[PDB]
């Protein structure tokens, strides 16, 4: 219904750039939201990813295992 | 409102673009823009993204005109300005936005601080979002006559909030105050929020909460203060929070917590206590106890034990993580009274044991997490209630031993992992071999889909696996130790897709029989140190296309990297490129003669005899041929042999191939020939003639006979008419050259031999 | 060494892709983030191509 918001863990800007959509982290190497309850050593931070190479999303990356 | 017409209409006329893209459209402006003023995202009824690239306030006047959104539920703006002493509702007004529910602003962008002026308008909004990493400063009166707010975050580096913020949010429900800077709770803001639910103060620095803080808040059913730096907390610090429902208290600096910080906040259902940033110890007693509703436990702050009386009476309690702690037992009453627990993660913590009776009374329990601790055993008692488990994780533990009686009451059973541990199932070489018919531990569970058992000391394929083992999907085997397989390794019943995994194990032998119940099954045998010799014919000739038994459309082998570890010659080599006949086995010397070489080669079952040294003036004593054997071949080219022994001579007797090229052989007997010869070489020898009964041995025989001195005179007429009519037998027929000059001997004829 | 919050699987169709293994289910680590947020795995696109696993925190106006 209204007043739902979906938040992530990293800022992003969409934009169009055929017309190509691409999407950047906001900012280099931020340190990700929401991310105040891991381990110390997970060290979150906000990277960008790419398809192959084009900017696709960028996502919050733990240093832990899988 | 703006749909494709309107889009497509907006270029023409255009000082901006627009693309339709998915189920949305993006506006820019100005039209021609590599760094637009403006970029709208516009997804009709649902929200409008307003991402602004300010220079100045005046440059809201390169927003589009006539836009005509219409109603829209989410107005989402980003990096704009603060509009002056303009109300935010004035820009939404321009573009023809109706009646918004949620109002979002998110700007490093400001120019001014935020006022109460900039939400003229507004006053009907549910939601409102306002964040900032400027330094600013938010106005108290910011939220006046906002009555209809029932969510509400506010982040900027907030170190107060005087109260008479709260003065007109009498409809607030949600309150996200999370990473800011705050020091205290405003006071006697409570009573103006009736029907506040959700409290979130996470990331802030409230290092003095006390009962006081919370009082009148009757209503609230969450609180989250994780990451607040504290240190300690009153034991009364939640008095008033007598609903409250669910309590984060992660990433503080907890040593220790005081008995009862529970204790009137008996509607709990869900408290996280994760990351604690210092080492605490062990949670006061009874800390959970006595509470009818509590469902959900998350604890990780390197607790060293916990008191048995923990969770008394909570018989609700359904999911504990006890996960990444430094337990290295528990009190055998911990779990007494959690009948409904469904699951329990202690995984990554030290354990060394688990008291018998500890899982006495979780009759539900359908998932226990136990990986990457240090239990050496599984008893036969441990798990005898556990009829419900659905998975059992025990992986990276020192497992060693599994009481035989361990899974016979784990009916429900599913996914049992047991992988890097020291599990030998302590098995007798000899019972092996004798093919006993020996059932695992896991024999009871016929229901079971995954067994995982890789990397631990398994030597053998059990009995139940094959055969009681009926739906078994996954068999990961392995990292273990088998030494050798056959078909009966092979055979299992399991009509449910199974995968076995075989790979890096000890596998040297693969002997699959001559000889040539309907489901297949993947086995992968990859990574094993294959001895590449004449005992895995078969499974070679399976490999590829030629031997095709009964059992070998059950299962289908993964060989693509299996690969010779042994001998030399054929090491490096996968299994599939093998040649059948390179498949050897040697035959030492005691059997093999002094200076020769032998070996059997099973493809075509023949004993090959070499011997080379070159020196030899008589056939060596040869060893006798296996009654199992059809062809040997005594390989004795460039020795300078006199004479040969007669066809009666043990070992000799049997020889089916001759090869001589190369020796000081003058004449030669039929009764030097042996009988199943099949194959004659005197090519390169001293032969002048050949007598008509050694010709009508040789007529299948196979002849070679050039490279000899032939006497080309009125004897040699049988033997010149014998090559006339043996182009079959005689490769080498053109080579033969009679010595009386020499001449070709197919340039004679028995005119010219013999007058 | 990285891990991200939704597990995916990495494809080619000569473009490269990248799908949840679990769209609309719960993100790992579900208990790590604040109160209110429900943390569930979504399916991201690209012009229609999938793009990228992400994990979004959904909020509402309504409670529990
Ligand atoms: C407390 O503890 C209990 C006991 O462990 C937990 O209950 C269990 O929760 C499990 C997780 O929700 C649940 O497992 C599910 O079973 C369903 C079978 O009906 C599956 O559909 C479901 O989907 C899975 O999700 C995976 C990602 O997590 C993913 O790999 C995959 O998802 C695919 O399929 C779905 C199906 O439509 C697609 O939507 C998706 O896009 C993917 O294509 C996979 O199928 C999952 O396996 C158990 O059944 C529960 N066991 C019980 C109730 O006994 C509680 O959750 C715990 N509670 C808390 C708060 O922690
Ligand atoms: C059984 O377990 C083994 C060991 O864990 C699994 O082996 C792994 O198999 C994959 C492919 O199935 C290998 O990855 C591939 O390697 C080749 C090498 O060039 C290349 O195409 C790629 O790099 C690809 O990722 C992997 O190396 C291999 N690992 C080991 C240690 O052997 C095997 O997959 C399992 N069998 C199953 C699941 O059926
Ligand atoms: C097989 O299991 C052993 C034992 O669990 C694994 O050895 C551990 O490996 C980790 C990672 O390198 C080390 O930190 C531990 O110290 C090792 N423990 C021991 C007792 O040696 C081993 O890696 C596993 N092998 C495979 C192929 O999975
Ligand atoms: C076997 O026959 C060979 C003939 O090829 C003999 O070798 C030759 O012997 C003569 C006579 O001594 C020499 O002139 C040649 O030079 C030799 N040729 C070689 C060695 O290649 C050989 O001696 C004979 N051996 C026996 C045991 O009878
Ligand atoms: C904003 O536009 C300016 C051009 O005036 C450009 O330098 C800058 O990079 C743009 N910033 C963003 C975030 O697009
Ligand atoms: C915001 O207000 C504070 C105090 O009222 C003031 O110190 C600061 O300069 C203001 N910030 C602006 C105008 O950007
Ligand atoms: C909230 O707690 C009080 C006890 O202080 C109780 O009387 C009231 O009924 C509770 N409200 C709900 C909805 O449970
Ligand atoms: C599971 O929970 C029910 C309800 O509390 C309880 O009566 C039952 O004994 C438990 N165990 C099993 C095996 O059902
Ligand atoms: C294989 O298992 C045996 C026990 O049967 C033990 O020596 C060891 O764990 C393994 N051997 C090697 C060489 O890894
Ligand atoms: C010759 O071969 C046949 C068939 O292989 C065998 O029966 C016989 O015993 C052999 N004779 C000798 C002397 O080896």
């Amino acid at each position: 219904v209204g007043g739902s918001d979906e938040r992530f863990l990293c800022r992003s800007i969409r934009k169009l750039v055929q017309a190509i959509q691409i999407e950047e982290c906001e900012g280099a190497d931020q340190p990700c939201d929401f991310a105040a309850n891991f381990p110390q050593s997970y060290n979150p931070i906000c990277k960008q990813h790419y398809t192959q190479k084009i900017p696709s999303c960028c996502k919050c990356a733990l240093k832990t295992g899988l | 409102s703006f749909g494709r017409d309107a889009c497509s209409e907006m270029s023409i006329d255009g000082l901006c673009q627009c693309a339709p893209i998915m189920s949305e459209y993006e506006i820019i402006c100005p039209a021609n823009a590599e760094n637009p003023t403006f970029r709208l995202t516009i997804q009709p009824k649902d929200y409008v993204q307003i991402m602004c690239n300010l220079t100045d306030t005046t440059d809201y006047q390169q927003l589009p005109k006539k836009l005509r959104i219409g109603e829209v539920d989410r107005v989402q703006m980003r990096r704009c300005m603060l509009p002056g002493h303009t109300p935010i509702a004035s820009i939404l007004d321009y573009l023809g936005i109706v009646s918004p529910t949620t109002l979002i602003f998110e700007s490093d962008n400001l120019g001014m601080n935020i006022t109460r002026q900039h939400l003229d308008r507004l006053h009907g909004l549910k939601r409102f979002r306002f964040t900032t990493r400027r330094l600013t400063h938010i106005p108290a009166n910011l939220l006046t006559d906002m009555r209809n707010l029932s969510h509400l975050e506010l982040r900027a580096n907030i170190e107060e909030m005087p109260s008479h913020l709260f003065d007109d949010l009498e409809n607030l429900e949600s309150i996200e105050f999370g990473s800011n800077k705050l020091r205290q709770m405003p006071r006697g803001i409570f009573g103006k929020m009736p029907k506040l639910k959700q409290l979130n103060l996470w990331s802030n620095q409230l290092h003095n909460l006390t009962k006081h803080d919370f009082e009148g808040a009757t209503s609230v059913l969450g609180i989250d203060i994780h990451d607040n730096g504290i240190e300690q907390l009153p034991h009364d610090v939640f008095a008033h929070l007598t609903n409250v429902t669910d309590i984060n208290l992660s990433a503080n600096l907890f040593r220790s917590l005081p008995q009862g910080l529970f204790d009137h906040n008996k509607h709990l259902n869900e408290v996280r206590l994760m990351n604690n940033r210092v080492p605490l110890a062990t949670l006061p007693s009874r800390l959970f106890a006595n509470q009818p509703e509590l469902q959900i436990l998350r604890l990780r702050a390197e607790l060293q034990s916990l008191p048995g009386d923990l969770f008394e009476h909570s018989t609700q309690i359904t999911n504990i993580s006890l996960g990444d702690n430094l337990l290295k037992t528990l009190p055998a009453t911990l779990l007494e009274h959690q009948v409904n627990l469904l699951s329990l993660d202690l995984s990554n913590n030290r354990l060394t044991h688990l008291p018998d009776s500890l899982f006495a009374h979780t009759t539900n329990l359908t998932d226990l997490r136990l990986e990457d601790n240090l239990l050496t055993g599984i008893s036969g008692d441990i798990f005898s209630n556990l009829g419900n488990l659905v998975t059992l994780v025990m992986s990276r533990n020192r497992l060693r031993t599994i009481d035989s009686r361990a899974f016979v009451s784990t009916n429900g059973l599913r996914h049992l992992h047991l992988d890097h541990n020291d599990i030998d199932l302590q098995q007798p070489l000899l019972d092996i071999m004798l093919q006993t018919q020996i059932n695992s531990p896991f024999g009871y569970m016929h229901g079971l889909l995954t067994l995982n058992l890789r990397n631990n000391s398994i030597i053998f394929v059990y009995n139940d696996w094959k055969n009681t083992m009926l739906q078994l999907r996954e068999l990961d085997l392995s990292y273990n130790n088998i030494s050798s397989l056959g078909y009966e390794d092979l055979a299992f019943l399991s009509q449910n897709r199974l995968h076995v995994n075989m790979t890096h194990n000890k596998i040297r032998r693969i002997a699959l029989p001559e000889d040539v119940n309907n489901n297949l099954v993947h086995v992968d045998l990859n990574d094993n140190p294959l001895v590449c010799d004449c005992t895995i014919l078969w499974f070679i000739q399976l490999v590829r296309g030629v031997h095709k038994p009964q059992y070998s459309r059950q299962f289908k082998l993964r060989t693509d990297r299996l690969v010779c570890s042994q001998p030399n010659v054929l090491e490096g080599t996968p299994v599939r490129q093998i040649e059948p006949q390179t498949l050897i086995c040697p035959l030492d010397f005691s059997k093999c003669p002094r200076g020769c070489n032998c070996h059997v080669r099973t493809y075509d079952k023949a004993l090959v005899i070499n011997c080379h040294s070159g020196n030899l003036t008589h056939v060596p004593r040869l060893p006798n041929l296996h009654k199992n054997m059809q062809l040997m071949e005594l390989h004795l080219e460039n020795n300078t042999l006199l004479r040969l022994p007669s066809a009666n001579t043990p070992g000799y007797e049997s020889v089916t191939s001759l090869h001589l090229a190369g020796n000081n052989l003058t004449s030669i007997d039929v009764d030097q020939l042996p009988t199943n010869l099949t194959h004659l070489d005197i090519s390169w020898n001293h032969l002048q003639m050949l007598n008509a009964t050694v010709l009508g041995f040789l007529n299948w025989r196979s002849v070679k006979l050039s490279g000899n001195p032939w006497m080309c005179d009125c004897t040699a007429k049988p033997l010149l008419l014998f090559t006339q009519d043996n182009f079959e037998r005689i490769g080498d027929r053109n080579e033969m050259m009679c010595v009386n000059a020499p001449t070709r001997m197919v340039e004679l004829s028995t005119n010219d031999i013999c007058p």
